[PDB]
């Protein structure tokens, strides 16, 4: 039973179209021009907005104008600048004179359901607990953090054959013994608890993050429209295939978040509405499938 | 300064004088959305691979 | 040494892993990050991930 | 159980774009151009404001400039010259007159 498996991944920026056969060498000397900006450094343009900079121009009135330059940018970096809405994003029913371009498959209006939580559970052999174990990052071990809840998002199983390593001796009377090296066939299964993490109530922000990011090695992320994590991003793989990337940190995740909820699959349950007494979609957020 | 920034300057400018601050106000939004937060003094042509 | 570390410090503080508990404050009553210092990851050691207090003042 | 580990770090500054089957002679002879400066020595730029090397102007006013730049390096030079604020980074909430 042969297998091999062979990846590869050039990635160049900038010099002569790449291409497998290519020598290390033919790169370089075909470097002349194609060059790139490989590293940057600049100021605010608010610095740039100065009196002597300017041309002929009222003295106070550059500094009026320098101050709203930076207000304005103020504005666009902590949020994106909102005076009314979300605007150029579906310019339907939006309040379009300033500019804002937030999000738009919006269909819900849930709060900061953060955290992320599963259960891998051994049902014959032990192979597959050790690489199916996505536990917790939120609290460095099987549970939920704090004001957080560890509801069911899904079970599963998995049926999966490994020829084991078996390196056994055995005595034939006592007297002498042989070591009978001799792998055997076994079908491993685990069934695959995966416990969607949802805040119960109102969250302290001091231990209440917010996060985003879901996709699979075949279905692409729209989120980042890639398939792979946006940067300050751990893929944490909760689920069979998906990577669920983490906003662990508010840095650019403040504007690139997206502020999720918490779905089980349509046989289970789910966190949210729309004491157990319901059971269908969380509210809205019509089935955009992950 | 180039001749489009110190354009959109000197517009915004002309609309603070006027005191439509409104008008003011989203011009440098657009200025900002135009030519970006921030103007950059130094690069290192290379590459890399 | 002093000698760029004055300008190229950062003058950070300290915090154990998220189920470890966390040297400051925010006589043992409290175990919760140490003070501010939002979860700006470091390194996840099998689960728990371990950041600190990196404050960036003068 | 065999296992190899190779590693390899060249780190050339400056002469023609390395690479891997260079040899150690078309480097050399590559360098005609494609110099830098691998060593430099200088002098405080306080240093050079001085009458002389400055064109007509005011003597003692010369003096004043001179105090003034080298001040100006001092504050630069063992904190980060702050009258008020950290300012150009995260320029939203910073006094932002000085550097
Ligand atoms: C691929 O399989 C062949 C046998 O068909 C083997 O000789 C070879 O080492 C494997 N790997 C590569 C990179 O060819
Ligand atoms: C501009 O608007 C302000 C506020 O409404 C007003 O006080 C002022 O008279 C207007 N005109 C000028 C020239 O400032
Ligand atoms: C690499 O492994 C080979 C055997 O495949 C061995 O002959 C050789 O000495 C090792 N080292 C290098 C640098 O090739």
């Amino acid at each position: 039973y042969l297998s091999n498996r062979t990846n590869s991944r050039v990635q160049s920026f900038g010099g002569v179209p790449f291409y497998p056969g290519i020598t290390l060498e033919t790169w370089q000397k075909g470097i002349t021009n194609h060059l790139v900006a490989i590293d940057r450094a600049g100021l605010p343009l608010h610095f740039f907005i100065k009196p002597d900079k300017l041309p002929g121009l009222p003295g106070p009135l550059v500094k009026k104008l320098s101050k709203t330059v930076e207000t304005a940018v103020r504005h666009y970096y902590t949020f994106n600048t909102h005076p009314g809405c979300t605007n150029v994003d579906s310019p339907n029913f939006n309040f379009q004179a300033n500019m804002d371009d937030d999000s738009c498959d919006a269909k819900v209006t849930n709060f900061t359901f953060g955290g992320v939580y599963q259960e891998c559970t051994e049902l014959s052999g032990d192979v597959l607990c050790q690489n199916l174990e996505q536990k917790n990052l939120l609290t460095g071990d099987f549970s939920c953090p704090p004001g957080y809840s560890p509801v069911h998002l899904l079970s599963q199983t998995h049926e999966e054959g490994y020829s084991r390593l078996e390196c056994k001796k055995k005595c034939t009377l006592k007297i002498f013994c042989k070591t009978v090296c001799e792998d055997v066939f076994r079908v491993a299964k685990a069934e695959f608890r995966a416990y969607w993490c949802v805040a119960a109530g109102q969250v302290p922000d001091n231990s209440g993050l917010l996060f985003g990011g879901v996709f699979t090695d075949k279905t692409i992320n729209p989120m980042t429209n890639a398939q792979s994590c946006p940067a300050g991003y751990i893929p944490l793989n909760l689920f069979e295939s998906l990577k669920v990337c983490v906003s662990l940190d508010y840095e650019l995740g403040f504007k690139f978040s997206v502020p999720f909820g918490g779905f089980f699959s349509c046989i289970m349950g789910n966190p949210l509405v729309n004491a157990p007494s319901l059971k269908k979609c969380p509210g809205g957020f019509s089935q955009h499938l992950a | 300064l180039s001749l489009g920034f110190t354009k959109a300057l000197m517009d915004i400018c002309d609309q603070l004088e006027k005191n439509q601050t409104k008008m003011a106000t989203y011009l440098a939004e657009l200025l900002i959305l135009n030519y970006g937060t921030h103007v950059i003094t130094s690069v290192d042509a290379g590459a890399a691979l | 040494d002093y000698e760029l570390g004055f300008k190229f410090s950062v003058p950070f503080g300290g915090f154990f892993s998220c189920i470890m508990g966390n040297p400051l404050v925010n006589a043992p009553s409290l175990k919760k990050c140490p003070g501010g210092f939002s979860q700006h990851l470091a390194v996840i050691s099998d689960g728990c991930q371990v950041s600190y207090c990196v404050k960036a003042g003068i």
